[PDB]
RNA sequence: UAAAUCGAGAG
């Protein structure tokens, strides 16, 4: 089931001496407190500055196995799906929680109000990107 | 000594055989050049071992 | 000593192209590159086979124990 | 050994099908690790590989007596222009493919002709 | 669902040239695993014929016997490998060689001075008789029934101008060479391919239009038949990507550093097979694919 | 000089002196100089570095300060000096060509390279000493690549097929 | 004795290059004077390497 | 010059105490030039067939042994594994060298025949069998400065060449290159010395040097750059590549893994198509080598490459293993290699020495197979500077045209800007040169 | 004894197995590995050379159930044979034209 | 079958 949903405006895309991955800084359009930095390989899911991305963190998609015909998942509604682990939590200040996810080495930092991010635990999670 | 390269080849030696070495018991030897003091020039020497040549020795 | 039968790197037979190479350099006033190209040696692995051969065997052959001089 | 003090013993006679092969079809007869140069600083071997490939391609011989080049006319520029006028790249690299997997290697491979 | 039918529908061969010593063809929509297997089997596994053993009776020349035998083993013989079987190592050296698996060559050349040599001559052809020994001097001696089955195509070196040795008067070479069936993975002399290799098809992607004089500069950075200026408008296009090596000279200029990408069509291989002489490259490739198929079949039919 | 070497004019013409040819800048001719004579005059290493009123000689080439072996290494001014010394050490230990009259020698031990080659990259002095009469090594296609895993510390890989074709064979 | 670091340098020349400062690099090569100074340094390094090994065995022997 | 006496035979080196008592020459020892060999278990030594034919061990024949010893006697002295001699109970030494196969079968069928003599009824025969793959060997390279320069390796016999093949990790302690370096293999001839070399002189026990507790084992040259490339963020591997890389080093038939089935990980990227990561390759390598019924490793460390070398906002300088999974950072020399508080050091401290050795072997094989498919090269392009870099270098070096003169003016106590040919400056420079102490400060200031 | 099953790796179920083949290299191994990785039932497939100097190859095959590893190996061998057969047929057809 | 001394090398 879903743990987090939002829409982010991408401000910058810095390649950082990588030919496939990029670091994306994005600010939420609904809550001013929600910001997100995320490493994504732009070889598969290319992005640009001033791009609106629908970002969803989920607990599952309802071991691993390559998909067969007629496989139902929550990944169908999104374009770019990564799988990762949360490893760090911090408090920027009162009423501000920053959670750190690692998707096989690709880092994501998600900062937002603790009530919006209360569904996030220290567990495996799927990050889904649309548009 | 003054054999041409053709004559050197005719006498089994080499096309461009060079000398400078003796043959002793079938083994080729040479006498290495040494470095020695320059001849006929008095050079000032400050050597501690001179003091070891005896007492009252600078 | 004598020209190799084959190029080391790839294995192309180049032992049949030494007298031809010398004749191409000798009669026709050619440079080494054009003469090698005319012989069909494209890759530099084959080109340095005939370009850099020294052909020392001739110098060996003048010392003949089996014939008087 | 080479003429730059890069001595070393043979480890395995690599079968030719397992050696990397270039876009021209050739495979090297010598593999020397790139991790021998950084601490030894034998750049003469790099420039000799460059000059050897250029000379073998053009069918000429290049003189390598010291102090004929300057800091203005670097030998890399000279032999790179010679290589570029023959088709090969300026820096002496060649696109090679691994003889085991068969896929192209990550980057171009530095290969030339050395004594 | 990958299937042999889908590959059969997508695979395609595009022959660019065909000769008696070289075949340059193309394989499209095939994985580099199978293409590399074909390349390796061509180089190392398709059998050929070369002089394996050498029996010397006299070598008074300036070349040692081991080097001479090595050279005689390194000369390709123009004999179709199908005409002889395989020898047995476990068989004794008496009966190991038969008329069905071994071809006998003989070399008996004795040098002698030419008395009629022109005065003041230095050429070793006017001076001596049989001064140079060539591969064409390797006489073939058919023994047994091979005197009949080889009558239509006698054994003769593929390159007869190979210079085996040079002689001087009094010096002579008399020897026999037994040539057997062998593969290139045992010794490099049995490899029938002078060189077998594929290359990925270069791919020049013009990201942004290079219209104008710069196109001439862009055309200059590739071999001539690769980049062409459009006839209608001054603009560059990829005329033929097979005619450029991946030299990346365009990458050395900041003018086009951001206006082009170089890649490969990583399922499109250009195979260039140059043969040694005993077989045609088309038959070499056919034998390679047949060898892979038979290897898989033998593995499949063996009890586990 | 103030507490320097003992002053005076000395003339030497005897045996066993060490002499080298420099270029006397006046008259643009050849002069012969010795170690004692050299430590007080200024010889420019190249005519482009001549200075007015302070240089009286130049060297015909800066490569005549080196020996034969030190002059036979290609692009010597690009390597590290220990590597040049190591090369001078190992140029005397190769399995090259000792001579062509080997049939009449009776030496205790001899190493011979069957097929040597002239270098593509060589100094001009290589031809002046007739080193082609005595080949030393072979031109080799060398890939500077970390691919095999069997050559990391100082080892190297040799093609098996090239070895079977006579690459580096010796007696 | 004359105050020259090399035959090609005037006596008591106030230059970094005269004293042994190599501005060249192994990529573009070094000048003959810089070559000579670098040879001095390399020879000193080899001499130290040879003399260091002989200078340490006796200490370990005595301790052991 | 005169004839040495009894005293002269004992006193100094080359005497009798230092040359024939404290140091002796030994039997059952070989010496050879080493060559590198991956695919060797980092605790093994690869021995040539010649050494495998000459070196032998006396195995007393027993009830559990006749299966192998009989075949060893049959194989003879020139077919590894084989036997070269038989020692009867009475001490007879029957040599198997000059014997035919039929005689060898007759002798082999009489190995475990009970003795007919009462005096030796407590004894059994011994077969001087060839060195095998289960034997241990003492490897030493001179000079033996420290004890780690003489270790014990498990023997693996190779079929091809006359060199002792050694893993790269052993080069740290032996200080050994492959520049024609040679070393000595010793074959202990009893079980007491077998257990010592397998437990006390064991090369697994020698991970940390006793000098300061720092490790002296790890991958050296190609594997470090291989892991820098493999653990980068750009490293994405398809399912076939990922699984082939995993099986290329954790073969579950040589005891390389624990679970009897190679367990993999879900891909980092699910859509558009499944991709794994190099850090995930490291993670699954550790997961397969680490024993089950035990938590994963947890390490927060650093590597040698600053975050500024990966672009803005990168955190790849800090290595983070969590629950046995690599989640950040690059594996480097400081992680695998003779370096403290790396991943290999932590695995040694937590899982024991054998696991650390196994991890070293697996990582060596993994990086070897990654370099054979993704090659590494250095060339002339790497040594160049840009036009602006050369301009900066020339501009800075042009400012050095007055450094020496200013240093001399400082030492000579002239004020400044004094021309290089100032007669007072020349006089004082000459005075400075003639002194070994003043010119010692001139050469230090400049 | 051309191809052998390693009992220290095979499972009693039969889904996981290791095969050792004599006289093979990264020529049959790579092609067979790719062709059997095409199988949707195969979970894990890999090939490994224990030592380069020994003519030994290992193939590890683990399935998802419903099919043994031996059956997967058989399917891979047959598919490799068919692949070689179709490339041979295409080459023969193209030879006739030009 | 041995021993010194000299010389040349390798790490
Ligand atoms: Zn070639």
């Amino acid at each position: 089931n879903t743990l987090f949903d939002d829409i982010f405006q991408v401000s910058e895309v810095d390649p950082g001496r990588y030919n496939k991955v990029c670091r994306i800084e994005a600010a939420s359009t609904t809550q001013d407190q929600c910001k997100l930095t995320l490493d994504i390989n732009v070889e598969l899911f290319p992005v640009a500055a001033q791009d609106s991305l629908t970002v969803t963190i989920a607990s599952s998609l309802n071991s691993w196995r390559p998909p067969q015909a007629g496989d139902r998942s929550l990944a169908d509604d999104y374009d770019y799906v990564m799988y990762g682990t949360a490893y760090k939590f911090e408090e920027v200040s009162k009423d501000l929680i920053a959670v750190y996810y690692s998707f096989g080495g690709l880092l994501m930092r998600l900062e937002g109000n603790y009530r919006n991010l209360n569904n996030l635990k220290q567990e495996n999670a799927y990050l889904l990107i649309r548009r | 000594n003054k054999m041409s390269p053709y004559e050197l080849v005719q006498h089994k030696e080499e096309s461009d055989e060079i000398g400078g070495y003796f043959i002793v018991n079938g083994i080729e030897k040479l006498i290495r050049m040494l470095i020695v003091q320059r001849r006929n020039h008095p050079m000032a020497i400050i050597r501690p071992s001179f003091a070891n040549r005896g007492a009252s020795y600078s | 000593m004598i020209v190799p039968v084959r190029c080391f790197s790839c294995g192309k037979v180049v032992g049949d192209k030494w007298e031809s190479y010398l004749n191409l350099l000798q009669e026709d006033e050619l440079d080494e590159g054009t003469a090698l190209s005319r012989l069909g040696l494209k890759r530099y692995c084959c080109r340095r086979m005939i370009l850099t051969h020294v052909d020392l065997i001739e110098k060996f052959l003048r010392y003949n124990p089996l014939e008087k001089r | 050994s080479s003429r730059h003090g890069q001595k070393g013993v043979c480890s395995r006679k690599w079968p030719t099908i397992d050696m990397p092969f270039s876009e021209t079809g050739i495979q090297p007869d010598i593999i020397i690790n790139p991790h021998a140069f950084p601490s030894r600083m034998t750049i003469g071997m790099f420039v000799e590989s460059l000059a050897g490939k250029a000379g073998a391609l053009h069918g000429i011989a290049q003189d390598s007596t010291p102090w004929i080049f300057n800091e203005d006319d670097t030998p890399a520029d000279y032999f790179g222009e010679q290589l570029a006028k023959a088709g090969y790249n300026y820096h002496g690299n060649e696109p090679m493919y691994s003889g085991a997997t068969g896929e192209e290697l990550r980057a171009d491979i530095y290969v030339g002709v050395v004594y | 669902e990958w299937n042999v039918e889908k590959f059969k529908k997508d695979f395609e061969v595009n022959i660019s040239s065909l000769d008696a010593r070289e075949a340059n063809f193309d394989l499209i929509n095939i994985d580099t695993s199978i293409a590399n297997a074909f390349r390796r089997i061509m180089i190392s596994e398709v059998p050929s014929v070369a002089a394996e053993y050498v029996y010397f009776f006299n070598n008074t020349s300036v070349i040692q016997d081991e080097v001479l035998a090595h050279r005689i083993g390194l000369v390709p013989l123009k004999v179709d490998p199908d005409m002889l079987t395989w020898v047995d190592s476990n068989l004794p050296d008496d009966e190991k060689f038969t008329d069905e698996n071994t071809i006998v060559l003989s070399l008996n050349v004795k040098c002698t001075r030419n008395p009629d040599a022109p005065k003041g001559s230095t050429d070793p052809k006017e001076l001596y008789n049989n001064a140079h020994v060539y591969a064409r001097d390797l006489k073939f001696e058919p023994q047994g029934r091979q005197s009949t089955t080889f009558a239509d195509c006698p054994v003769v070196p593929a390159d007869p101008d190979i210079l085996l040795a040079k002689l001087r008067p009094g010096q002579e070479i008399s020897l026999k060479a037994h040539c057997i069936l062998g593969i290139g993975g045992d010794h490099a002399k049995f490899s029938p391919v002078s060189t077998a290799s594929y290359r990925l098809l270069p791919q020049i992607n013009i990201l942004q239009p290079i219209k104008g004089e710069s196109a001439r500069r862009f055309q200059k950075c590739f071999p001539p038949g690769v980049i062409g200026i459009d006839e209608g408008s001054d603009e560059a296009y990829v005329k033929d990507a097979r005619k450029d090596t991946v030299s990346r000279e365009v990458l050395r200029y900041e003018e086009f550093a951001d206006k082009v990408k170089l890649g490969r069509v990583r399922n499109h291989f250009i195979f260039n097979v140059e043969s040694a002489g005993a077989m045609t490259p088309e038959e070499i490739f056919f034998k390679s694919v047949r060898i892979l198929k038979n290897k898989a079949e033998y593995l499949k039919n063996c009890p586990i | 000089s103030t507490r320097g070497q003992y002053p005076g004019l000395y003339l030497f013409g005897g045996h066993s002196r060490m002499l080298r040819p420099v270029r006397y800048l006046p008259l643009d001719k050849e002069d012969i100089v010795g170690p004692f004579e050299q430590v007080y005059m200024n010889i420019a290493v190249t005519p482009q570095e001549i200075q007015n009123n302070v240089h009286t000689h130049v060297e015909f080439t800066p490569t005549n300060i080196l020996s034969i072996l030190a002059n036979l290494t290609p692009f010597s001014d690009f390597n590290q000096s220990p590597r040049n010394m190591y090369q001078c050490q190992m140029g005397k230990q190769t399995m090259g060509t000792p001579g062509v009259a080997l049939c009449h020698r009776s030496d205790n031990k001899l190493y011979r390279l069957q097929t040597g080659q002239t270098p593509i990259v060589k100094a001009n002095l290589y031809d002046d000493y007739g080193m082609d009469n005595f080949p030393n090594g072979f031109n080799a296609v060398v890939a500077v690549i970390s691919y095999t895993g069997y050559d990391m510390d100082d080892a190297m890989i040799i093609n098996k097929s090239a070895d079977e074709r006579g690459f580096g064979y010796g007696t | 004795v004359s105050g020259k670091t090399l035959p090609s340098f005037k006596p008591y020349e106030t230059d970094a290059m005269a004293g042994g400062y190599v501005k060249g690099r192994f990529y573009s090569g070094i000048k003959p004077q810089e070559y000579y100074f670098h040879c001095m340094a390399g020879r000193e390094g080899l001499i130290d390497t040879a003399v260091k090994t002989s200078r340490s065995g006796y200490l370990q022997r005595c301790l052991t | 010059v005169p004839i040495p006496g009894v005293k002269q035979a004992l006193e100094k080196k080359e005497g009798l105490f230092r040359k024939h008592m404290m140091g002796k020459r030994v039997n059952y020892a070989a010496r050879s030039v080493i060559s590198p060999d991956p695919n060797i278990e980092t605790n093994e030594i690869g021995v040539p067939p010649v050494f495998a034919v000459k070196l032998t061990y006396p195995e007393p024949v027993t009830a559990y042994n006749i299966a192998e010893l009989r075949q060893a006697v049959i194989n003879g002295p020139d077919k590894w594994p084989g036997a070269t001699q038989i020692q009867n109970e009475d001490g007879s030494l029957v040599s198997l060298i000059g014997m035919s196969v039929e005689q060898r079968k007759a002798l082999a069928n009489q190995l475990l025949t009970p003795s007919s003599n009462v005096s030796t009824h407590t004894l059994n025969k011994k077969v001087y069998r060839h060195i095998k793959n289960r034997d241990v060997v003492l490897m030493n390279r001179q000079p033996t400065l420290h004890k780690a320069s003489m270790m014990g390796h498990k023997v693996r016999v190779l079929p091809n060449e006359k060199t002792l093949r050694l893993h790269y990790a052993n080069t740290g302690a032996y200080n050994a290159d492959f520049d024609g370096d040679e070393m000595n293999m010793h074959f202990p001839q009893n079980e007491n010395a077998r257990a010592e070399a397998l437990n006390l002189a064991n090369t697994d026990s020698q991970y940390l040097t006793p000098t300061s507790g720092s490790p002296v084992r790890g991958l050296i040259q190609d594997h470090i750059s291989a892991g820098v490339w493999l653990t980068s963020k750009d490293s994405f591997f398809t399912r076939e590549q990922y699984q082939q890389y995993i099986y290329g080093c954790i073969r579950p038939e040589d005891g390389h893994t624990t679970r009897s089935k190679i367990v993999t990980l879900p891909p980092t990227i699910f859509k558009p198509y499944p991709l794994w990561t190099g850090k995930q390759i490291i993670t699954t390598v550790l997961l397969n080598v680490t024993p089950p019924d035990m938590p994963g490793i947890n390490l927060i460390s650093k590597n040698k490459i600053k975050n500024e070398y990966w672009g803005k906002g990168s955190l790849e300088n800090e290595v983070l293993f969590k629950d046995g999974a690599l989640l950040c950072g690059i594996l480097d020399k400081s992680q695998y290699g003779a370096s403290k508080y790396g991943i290999v050091h932590s695995l040694h401290e937590v899982y024991g020495p054998e696991v650390a050795a196994k991890v070293l072997s697996v990582l060596g094989r993994l990086f070897t197979n990654y370099i054979t498919a993704t090659a590494f090269t250095c060339g002339m392009d790497d040594l160049r500077l840009t036009a602006e870099g050369n301009k900066w270098r020339t501009d800075i070096l042009k400012t050095s045209v007055d450094t020496g003169r200013e240093a001399a003016a400082e030492v000579t106590n002239l004020d400044k800007d004094t021309p290089a040919d100032d007669p007072e400056l020349l006089k004082r420079l000459q005075e400075i040169l003639r002194d070994n102490n003043k010119s010692g400060i001139l050469d230090a200031v400049t | 004894e051309k191809i052998k099953l390693l009992t220290q790796a095979t499972s009693e179920d039969g889904t996981s197995a290791s095969f050792q083949i004599v006289e093979e290299d990264h020529t049959l191994g790579n092609a067979l590995r790719y062709v059997i990785m095409k199988n949707p039932d195969v979970e894990f497939c890999g090939y490994s050379i224990p030592h380069p100097s020994e003519n030994l190859l290992n193939i590890r095959i683990q399935t998802y159930g419903e099919t043994t590893a031996v059956d997967a190996l058989q399917k891979g061998l047959k598919d490799l044979m068919d692949l070689c057969d179709v490339v041979e047929s295409k080459f023969t057809e193209k030879i006739k034209s030009m």
